[PDB]
């Protein structure tokens, strides 16, 4: 029978993976302590004042 | 052979089935419903 030599196309028709949409990181609190470098093993340890009771 | 035999299987309905892409669909009228085929669940090829 006829054979004919023809290529293989390859298209781009938007399909793609599906994939989250990222919406937590902008909701956490991000960086109220910055100056990890200069404090002994990379801690910047909070102090929480006092309370007392009469 | 001749041009007034019967058709010839064509080379590229041979390949085409070998390469398993076309699709297979469940039955309509087929109570209950039928299973999915094979086909339908192959994975993408990782390829070309």
């Amino acid at each position: 029978a006829h054979i004919f030599v023809k290529p293989e196309l390859v298209a781009e028709i938007g399909v793609k993976q599906l994939q989250r949409e990222i919406v937590l990181p902008g909701l956490v609190w991000t960086n109220p302590l910055t100056d990890f470098g200069g404090s002994k093993n990379d801690t910047i340890t909070v102090r929480v004042p006092a309370i007392t009771t009469a | 052979g001749l041009i007034s035999d019967p058709v010839e299987v064509d080379p590229i309905q041979v390949g085409r089935d070998e390469a398993g892409w076309v699709q297979e669909l469940r039955d309509r009228e087929a109570w209950p419903k039928q299973e999915v085929p094979e086909q339908a669940k192959k994975p993408a090829k990782v390829g070309n």
